[PDB]
């Protein structure tokens, strides 16, 4: 069957251009009975449609993305690319290239989908995570780790206190945040030891902070 | 580049005479989805001469483009636009879905299904007379066995 | 324009039949075909229904769909929920123009554990955060098995929605999600607004958890 | 595999117009040509509509073909019926794999004499027939003019499909058609089962008669 | 004009290979723009495509019985042959020759059909029929003649006194079953002496049976 | 002395253009033979192998070129062709399309 796979840089600074390539394997872009589209998917939001173009020259864009995207087909290389103008931090969606059938009466079904490439949008350098004491409000406390650009920065608790690892989330300022949840009993038997241990893989830096 | 085109029912025909046929400009308006020449060469266009030149233009579907050729049949060929068996020219077709398509339906372009016989090469068919398919005639208003020929 | 609306998630016990419907928009839904795409978490979408009646190769007969012009909506009647049928389902169609409008997403979760009410927790900003001139308060929600849940900061002045960062609800050891949120703002506005209390809407239930220093 | 389905029987009074249509299920109807072959009973078929719009020379202009892309079907309009137009019409097309696809066949006839309701003559096995260890259940249906000869077998509770040997429509000596619904059953099955049914369903009227020992 | 004509054995038996050949007149089989097909029509059913073959050797088959068909072409004698394999009792039908037009832009109608040949598949060679009475229940009653090998049927009612003899059909066992019937105005008329006699044409054997 | 066997795939209505002195898309811009060609031209229908139900797009033919190909010369260049009256910087776009 026809397969699609994307490749390109995963880190793009804002106000720059985004260039990705979609290799069509098992088929041919020479076929004039199919369109070649791009699909976005922000984390936890849903699917977003950019637009598709025909190998004959016709191109259709999203109404809300006028003068925002540019599509091109390379019939000699059997690939079609994607071009974005003035990217912003809100463009952290996963990009998918898909083929949709137009051979029938109406363009109906996206036949095949690309593998999907995660494209991050942030120009911040490898800054250190800022750890703040997140006191419990039976309650629960956390590490309260914020202001860190690198993704694989993880945390821990007492090096085996198990408490739940928390997934990351992006910020509008171009950074990430991670606030774990660790249960704690009342103050009678809940003030023994609670020390956050953020790994901070980049820069070979280790930070340890105590949590009330 | 007229920004307006007629249907195959009333295909336009332009007279080309007393002018220099500069064929070096047709490459600037269409990507040539179907550029097929029969009696002439694509490059020898600027090195030949002819008695009279006619440029016929119309709008048809994608599946009907293959019917614009010598010795072809179909609704567009046998009833809307017939080419002779020894036609010496070039056929140019390109997609117009970006310009000649309306979201509410572009019912302007029409085509004749069939009128009692096939057509002759290079002739018009503008008679909007009602088509009769049965033994009993009918005129004026359509109805059973009295269908519009378009 | 065109838009397909659908519930955020539906759930039913196994060996049953669900019916996911996507409502139309100002445009006529009977003009173009509507497709249904199943996308498991961490994978590309897969077509299960196309041309409003057809089933791709390999798709079992459990999936089905129809188009109701009187109701101006679509449908995805999935019978016999299985362990592999637990995924997100998106509905896509086309407007009168070349605009491939997608849906919102309905997470069909198979009932394997009894549903429970979530536990929401709110805590004011820390002292070191206030020293850095930033509130960045954090919410703590957990203990809700069936599906995810959205939050909305029902503040005393007006419901705050801009500048809100919500984490993707991820599974835990107790087969529960988290669905945490973040509302970063300057501390100078914290003294003039109290009791944010982002309310949940899980299973039609609302948990009121205010914030206090 | 592209297929073509057309009505089994079409009947209309002379000087009127009939319509025989074939719909493609597993594929498109506009990607390949559709042809109509008028096969007179007892002779080879003959092309009357080819290339979906063309009629051969010599064929009367009473025939005309049409293509419906919205419904994915191909129709045949015959206005002004005649006595020789009582032949069968076959709609044939091609699959994308270069496989010729033939229709199911449609029996067209003019309504010369008034239509009469069919008769049922359910006959149980005979004494010598039972001694021969055979059942041979037959339904010598008669008294029906239109060529809508249909046979639907049914047991007491279950349907019957094996042993159906319905013959072609044969005309009686009084200018009227009659057929036979043969059926071969194991005598053990005839002794175990309670009764059977021989549903005719001629021209929509589901004439049904059962037979029991 | 161009015309076709079938040629081959009109009666075969199972576990054999049905061999046929069509003699073409008015045209050369080596001519391109035309395929040479074989169409099957069982008695009482619609048409069935078997396969056409181009002169260049390209033979297209029907996916239903592709593994049990074979087509050849001979440019010298202008005859194309058909060869099936592992024939069954259900393969009996009327085979028609047909020339398809591959001239313009697509494959098209079978312009010229043959006269059609009717062949039957049966392993038996000689079998005497058996008569069975039919008791009525205006009434209908007759005779039941089954399991006769030859095709011609001889029906006689009341030694000639008259009838819609219900022509038999090739059943699953490869035989035929005659069910000629008559009508009576009432059950009292059924008590009269009525005779139903059949004659074995290839054997000159008469069968008598008293029915009432 | 030496025999060269050229092999390629074309359509049916293009087999006649392989003869010497012919004119057409295949003869001029794809495969040209001299006026004094010595040899035999062989062609057979391979529709059963070189065709796909969805369309076999692995075979290409050059549509327009700067000039007609010389006899027994090959042009494997896949560079985009300029045809408009204005430069296009050698990139695909308006007035500049693929040659194959
Ligand atoms: C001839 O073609 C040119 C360009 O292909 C047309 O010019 C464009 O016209 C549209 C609509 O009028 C404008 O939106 C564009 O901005 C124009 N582009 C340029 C470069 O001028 C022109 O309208 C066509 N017709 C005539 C009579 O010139």
């Amino acid at each position: 069957q026809v397969q699609l796979q994307e490749s390109g840089p995963g880190l793009v600074r804002p106000s720059q251009t985004l260039s990705l390539t979609c290799t069509v394997s098992g088929g041919s872009v020479r076929n004039e009975y199919y369109y070649w589209s791009w699909i976005r998917q922000p984390p936890g939001q849903g699917l977003e449609w950019i637009g598709y173009m025909h190998n004959s020259g016709n191109t259709y864009y999203n109404p809300s993305l006028k003068s925002r995207v540019a599509i091109s087909v390379d019939m000699s290389k059997n690939q079609f690319s994607l071009k974005l103008s003035s990217v912003t931090v809100a463009d952290t969606a996963v990009y998918y290239c898909a083929r949709v059938d137009v051979g029938g009466t109406l363009v109906s079904t996206f036949d095949h989908w690309g593998q999907g490439i995660l494209v991050t949008v942030s120009s911040a350098s490898t800054k250190g995570p800022s750890v703040f004491p997140l006191a419990p409000s039976t309650a629960a406390l956390g590490c309260l780790v914020k202001d860190y650009f690198p993704e694989p920065v993880t945390v821990s608790w007492n090096s085996g206190a198990l408490v739940h690892t928390f997934p990351a989330v992006l910020q509008s300022s171009g950074l990430y945040s991670l606030s774990s949840v660790v249960t704690v009993p009342s103050s009678s038997l809940g003030t023994q030891t609670y020390i956050c241990n953020v790994n901070h893989k980049p820069s070979n830096t280790k930070v340890d902070k105590r949590v009330e | 580049n007229a920004t307006t085109f007629a249907s195959v029912y009333a295909w336009n025909r332009k007279r080309i005479s007393n002018c220099v046929a500069d064929y070096s400009v047709i490459y600037n308006f269409a990507p040539f989805f179907a550029f097929k020449c029969y009696g002439v060469s694509p490059t020898k266009l600027n090195d030949l001469c002819f008695t009279n030149v006619y440029a016929d233009s119309f709008v048809i579907r994608g599946n009907e483009v293959s019917q614009i050729a010598p010795g072809q049949t179909g609704n567009i060929a046998d009833y809307n636009y017939k080419l002779p068996d020894d036609f010496t020219g070039c056929v140019i077709a390109w997609n117009s879905n970006k310009l000649d398509s309306k979201p509410s339906g572009n019912y302007n372009y029409l085509y004749r299904l069939l009128r009692k016989s096939k057509l002759k090469p290079f002739e018009r068919d503008i008679s909007t007379e009602i088509y009769q398919a049965g033994n009993k005639p009918c005129n004026g208003v359509a109805g059973p066995n009295c269908y519009s020929p378009l | 324009e065109f838009m397909l609306t659908q519930p955020h998630s539906v759930s039913e016990s196994p060996e049953m039949t669900v019916t996911i419907s996507c409502t139309g928009s100002s445009g006529s839904i009977a003009d173009n075909y509507v497709q249904w795409y199943q996308q498991r978490p961490g994978s590309a979408p897969t077509t299960v229904i196309y041309e409003n009646y057809q089933r791709p190769s390999g798709v079992p007969n459990r999936f089905s769909g129809s188009i109701d012009s009187s109701s101006n909506s679509a449908s995805l009647t999935i019978s016999g929920l299985k362990t592999e049928d637990e995924a997100d389902y998106y509905c896509q169609s086309y407007d009168n123009s070349n605009v491939a409008v997608f849906g919102g997403g309905t997470q069909l979760t198979v009932l394997g554990q009894p549903k429970a009410a979530p536990s929401v927790t709110l805590f004011p900003p820390s002292s070191e955060e206030l020293q850095a001139n930033k509130a960045t308060l954090v919410c703590l929600i957990s203990d809700f098995y069936p599906g995810a849940v959205t939050v909305a900061w029902k503040a005393d002045s007006s419901p705050v929605k801009a500048g809100v960062e919500t984490t993707t609800p991820s599974k835990q050891s107790n087969n529960k999600y988290a669905a945490s949120s973040y509302l970063s703002l300057t501390p100078e506005q914290w003294k003039s607004h109290r009791s944010y209390s982002c309310q949940v809407t899980h299973e039609g239930s609302t948990v009121e958890k205010t914030v206090a220093p």
